[PDB]
RNA sequence: GGAGAGGUA
DNA sequence: GGGTATTCGCCGCGTACCTCTCCTAGCCCGCAAGTATCCTATTCCTTGCAGCGGT
DNA sequence: ACCGCTGCAAGGAATAGGATACTTGCGGGCTAATGGCGGCGAATACCC
């Protein structure tokens, strides 16, 4: 019987913080990576398939 | 789309709750409660008594 | 009354048996006349012939 | 007959019950149902050494049928296991239904998968939609559209 | 409780009294109905019954 | 760019450690893991060294998202076996670096 | 908004 | 093959009004996983002193 | 005689156990029909 009811919630909001991190992502710019043909190809060579 | 135009023309008919199938664009035209027989059936009227 | 057969012994023996007044159901009572008072209304079941 | 079909193939059976309080009883309930299978018990709430014993002895084929909770969902090896029997597929999330269907297989052997249902009108309507979705799609590449069913 | 309350509440037989007499009570407590569960149908009975 | 790997169990981390180490068998990259199976004395050097950063590839459970791990230059998040992790654990790493 | 019981004509 | 009688299930089942009663559904807590800390206690590992060896 | 080696006291150390708080799923409890006729397609089986 000791499984009745009455636990509350919403001790901490999420929505503002999710909007914050999403805005922070959409504000700054991501990193433009650099690609090497033959260096990546030697890594492809390590793939035995 | 085949459920939209006429749900239940297939053997499988998608529903909502309590296993009653949804009304489709057939169902407001199909049968004894559609838009076809309702004007032909009895419509209650104003200015009347009993 | 619950009977528990003890597993170690052969088929049909008694480990222990318990008993308590379990409650199940609220059956309506007929009044002194014939009426079953169901929801403040006063219903009567008619005898069916089948 | 599912258990027999698997054991006279020679592999092992994942039989999953997913309730630890009665898995001990369900073990013998299966065991005198199939007297020639070898049944051991494994679940996540043991003392964290017998579990590894059970899984390694399973890995060394010392017994055939393993009664288990969804601990097997962590995706272990041993492809000799080739048959999932979910006893009560009523209450199980559809994504991990697909995941458990991924557990058997891993072989050129044709794996099998029986999803036991309760009586159809007893169950939730949502469970029926889930089971119709999983009975519709049995292919490779069907994992994603099954998530569109989720 | 659900099974007995469904029958006593909502059946073809547990019906509402006519109480506007003593006669109508005492002859609604002796009605021999041939309808309801396990019986024949209002619209689907011949001239013989 | 200090690749960070996240999985939601110890076992998947354990296969991933083998996969990463065996595939990166010829390049100057140091790859490690962390979980509850690692001792604290190993944790206290691995996570500290993450700030120093010769480990470039790091694998683990939620232990990464324990508000103490400080990547010196995070450039890649890879997360495996998605349908776990709530939302908070999913974006708690991106909270460290907005344009990761 | 539906199903069921009645009752009148 | 192919005309042809034949039966069987699936689905239609026939005015107007009045009275009264029955109707289901979302969610909190439980279950199973899984993961993290946190003490605790509890054994385990490692070290340092007590005491005999001897040739 | 005195370090050299050993056996035991201890102390810390590490680790199981059993708490707590977090995620996924999902359900369970719980408040909030066997008294009928007709048409027609299906499905015949039936004789050709």
């Amino acid at each position: 019987s000791r499984a009745r009811q009455k636990a509350a919630e919403k001790v901490r909001d999420v929505a503002a913080e999710l909007l914050d991190i999403y805005a922070q992502r959409a504000a700054k710019e991501g990193f433009a990576f650099k690609h090497d043909r033959e260096q990546y190809q030697l890594f492809c060579d390590s793939f035995p398939f | 789309v085949d459920a939209l135009l006429d749900n239940g023309r297939r053997g499988r008919a998608i529903t909502g709750s309590n296993k009653r199938p949804l009304k489709s664009l057939a169902d407001m035209i199909k049968g004894k409660q559609g838009r076809f027989r309702q004007n032909l059936l009895g419509k209650r009227v104003d200015y009347s008594g009993r | 009354r619950l009977v528990i057969y003890e597993r170690e012994a052969p088929e049909g023996t008694v480990k222990d048996i318990k008993e308590q007044e379990v409650y199940m159901g609220e059956i309506p009572l007929m009044t002194d006349n014939g009426t079953f008072v169901i929801n403040g209304t006063e219903r009567v079941i008619v005898s069916q012939l089948h | 007959e599912a258990i027999l079909r698997e054991i006279l193939r020679g592999g092992q059976v994942y039989y999953l019950y997913n309730d630890v309080e009665n898995i001990q009883k369900a073990a013998e309930r299966l065991a005198e149902l199939v007297p020639e299978a070898r049944i051991a018990i494994g679940h996540g709430q043991m003392r964290e050494r017998e579990l590894e014993r059970v899984m390694n002895d399973f890995h060394h084929q010392r017994f055939n049928v393993l009664v288990c909770t969804t601990i097997i969902e962590t995706g272990i090896d041993i492809p000799t296991a080739n048959t999932i029997i979910i006893e009560r597929a009523d209450h199980f999330g559809l994504a991990q239904l697909h995941q458990l269907r991924g557990r058997v297989g891993r072989s050129h052997h044709q794996a099998y998968a029986w999803l036991l249902t309760p009586h159809p009108k007893a169950m939730t309507t949502d469970a029926q939609k889930r089971l119709e979705a999983i009975a519709s799609l049995e292919d490779l590449g069907a994992g994603f559209a099954l998530a569109t069913h989720d | 409780s659900a099974a007995v309350k469904e029958f006593f509440g909502s059946s073809q037989l547990s019906q509402f009294m006519d109480q506007n007499n003593p006669l109508s009570e005492i002859t609604h407590k002796r009605r021999i109905s041939a309808l309801g569960p396990g019986g024949l149908t209002r619209e689907r009975a011949g001239f013989e019954v | 760019k200090q690749v960070a790997v996240l999985v939601p169990t110890t076992l998947l981390a354990q296969q991933h450690y083998d996969n990463f180490r065996d595939r990166f068998a010829n390049w100057p990259v140091r790859i490690e893991m962390i979980s509850r199976f690692r001792s604290a004395k190993e944790q206290t050097q691995i996570l500290a060294e993450v700030a120093e950063g010769k480990i470039d590839i790091l694998i683990g459970t939620h232990k990464l998202l324990q508000s103490d791990v400080k990547f010196k230059d995070l450039g890649l998040l890879i997360v495996d076996e998605e349908h776990r992790f709530g939302v908070r654990h999913k974006e708690r790493i991106k909270a460290m670096r907005a344009n990761v």
